[PDB]
């Protein structure tokens, strides 16, 4: 049977697992011709008992439609029956630079992670996606330098009757107040409280709010932005799950302080406490953090080596 | 690419069905055919208009590069419209599917017990199938349809809800009908269908205050030549198509 538009992935010499830690089953490769370096994606089709799976369907369509330097980039669809997504390849990723004690970062560079990083979630908001999975483990960087946002899994368009969107997204680490309240209608400021998460972990080298259970994660969380007060968080009451579960009652913000050990920089704390905000209404956006003083002094941001 | 699903005159004529004995009139009645037992299934399982569109064109383009004489088109239907619905948010599950497609193309046949063998199959070929058309589609499942730049081009006309309604109901039959979605890019198959609605509804709108036409402000590569030339197309398969024009023809 014909298929002039969907090429045998054994065109691709396969090297090592990159990895099935990262909850994905990845693949590194060669291009037998060409040297090219890629990354192979296999669908998945364990327990999919519906045909090719809607879900790869989604990530399919939302990444061919995302197209931006800072985003991963979906080069082709190969088959063999078994179906590969294959990308551009990313040597390195964020976590495992994080976790690198030989590695080591400068403010400037660090300013031009966050930079690209900032960057490439204002084109995927503009493009109205959710990214729903920000984790340093899902921030790439590519040999030359260039970081790219990946695993787009979870990911998912939004628009504007309130909106029921899905509320069990975010690793819990990484997870916005607004989800474990557990509101279903929520929209960009959810990525951009992981944006937050990541950013300090790029002083502290360690995710900052481990939590084990969701309960302990909205523990963890007011022992550093302060308890969740409708002072703070206008209208926090409306939410079932408010009064209903725990929460505490005297916290009183401990962003700054809790990290100017670790960042140093002023203007880098400053940032970091506009992205840690409770209320999303009134925590930062992309465009106006891309415009911190952050990232408009000295040192300026500057190229990775 | 921007150019890999639209063809030439000579290239629909060298269809693969052509190049396996399919004369080019049969190769219409079976599209058209596809198209119809789309329909029907669709509105069965209470999927949406949009959805069954893109399934039409899923249909379309796949006998661009397959043939019905390999490929029924009571086979792909199906399948296509599984896709499309999970495509375009309106899942329906594939047991769903089968029983549908079933009544559909044997009115009168019982559907085998969910357990047999000869079942087990037909639900492994749909998917089978399925894949077979991504693959052929290499996976470009996002369709534009006329319809989204309807709205645009009744809405300049200043057109009463009827000329619109028209309107769209061209952009439907044309999916159904013609090889437009294979040859012309929606914005200009929606003036195609503005166009003959007017015609039809013998609405006429008067040129604008700064001398440009109607549908310059829709798309620049078109002229009336191309509106006229196309719109006669689209009207006489119309009226070779029983009880179709009633729907939309004046009464009163
Ligand atoms: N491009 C890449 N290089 N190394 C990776 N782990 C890697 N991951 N890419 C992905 C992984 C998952 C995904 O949904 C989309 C792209």
């Amino acid at each position: 049977v014909e298929c002039p538009f969907c090429d045998e992935v054994s065109k691709y010499e396969k090297l090592a697992k990159i990895g099935q830690g990262t909850f994905g089953e990845v693949f590194k490769a060669r291009h037998r011709k060409t040297g090219q370096k890629v990354a192979l994606k296999k669908v998945l089709m364990e327990n999919e008992k519906e045909g090719f799976p809607i879900t790869a369907l989604r990530e399919i369509k939302i990444l061919q439609l995302l197209k931006h330097e800072n985003v991963v980039n979906l080069i082709e669809i190969c088959r063999t029956g078994s179906i590969y997504l294959v990308f551009d390849f990313c040597e390195h990723d964020l976590a495992g630079l994080l976790s690198n004690v030989l590695v080591k970062f400068t403010l400037s560079e660090i300013k031009r992670v966050m930079q690209m990083l900032l960057n490439g979630l204002y084109y995927i908001h503009r493009n109205k996606i959710l990214h729903r999975d920000m984790k340093a483990a899902n921030v790439l960087i590519t040999r030359d330098g260039v970081l790219k946002l990946a695993d787009f899994g979870l990911a998912r368009a939004f628009s504007l009757q309130p909106n029921r969107y899905t509320n069990r997204v975010v690793t819990l680490w990484y997870r916005p107040p607004e989800l474990l309240l557990g509101e279903r209608d929520y929209g960009p400021p959810i990525d951009l409280w992981g944006a937050g998460c990541i950013m300090a972990e790029m002083w502290t080298r360690s995710p900052i709010m481990q939590g084990n259970t969701e309960q302990h994660q909205l523990a963890l969380i007011s022992q550093l932005c302060g308890s969740i007060t409708p002072e703070v968080w206008p209208n926090v009451d409306n939410y079932e799950l408010y009064e209903k579960l725990e929460l505490v009652k005297g916290q009183k913000r401990k962003v700054k302080d809790r990290l100017k050990a670790y960042v140093r920089d002023p203007y880098a704390l400053d940032l970091i406490d506009k992205l840690l905000v409770l209320d999303p209404a009134q925590r930062i956006d992309s465009d106006d953090a891309l415009n911190h003083d952050f990232f408009w002094s000295d040192p300026m941001p500057s190229d990775l080596k | 690419n921007n150019k890999r699903w639209y063809f030439t005159r000579e290239q629909l004529e060298n269809s693969p069905s052509r190049r396996f004995g399919v004369d080019p009139d049969k190769e219409l009645s079976y599209r058209q055919q596809a198209a119809n037992l789309l329909q029907d299934m669709g509105q069965r399982l209470n999927v949406s208009q949009l959805t069954i569109n893109t399934a039409i064109v899923y249909m379309h383009r796949f006998y661009m590069i397959q043939s019905f004489t390999r490929f029924p088109g009571n086979s792909v239907a199906p399948a296509a419209l599984f896709l499309a619905a999970k495509v375009e948010g309106q899942p329906k599950k594939l047991e769903h599917v089968i029983k549908v497609a079933h009544t559909c193309l044997h009115p009168q046949e019982s559907l085998p017990d969910t357990r047999s063998e000869a079942y087990l199959q037909q639900v492994q070929d749909l998917v089978i199938l399925e894949s077979i058309i991504l693959q052929t589609l290499g996976f470009e499942l996002t369709i534009d349809h006329p319809h989204t730049h309807v709205v645009k081009c009744t809405q300049l006309v200043r057109a009463s809800k009827d000329l619109a309604q028209t309107s769209y109901f061209m952009a439907t039959n044309s999916l159904h009908l013609t090889t437009f979605s294979l040859q012309y890019t929606p914005p200009v198959v929606a003036c195609v269908c503005i166009h003959l609605a007017c015609k039809w509804s013998n609405w006429e709108i008067p040129v604008s205050t700064d001398g440009k036409h109607w549908w310059e402000y829709v798309d620049a590569t078109v002229t009336l030549e191309l509106l006229d030339e196309l719109t006669h197309e689209l009207l006489q398969i119309l009226e070779k198509t029983p009880n179709r024009l009633k729907r939309i023809w004046n009464w009163r």
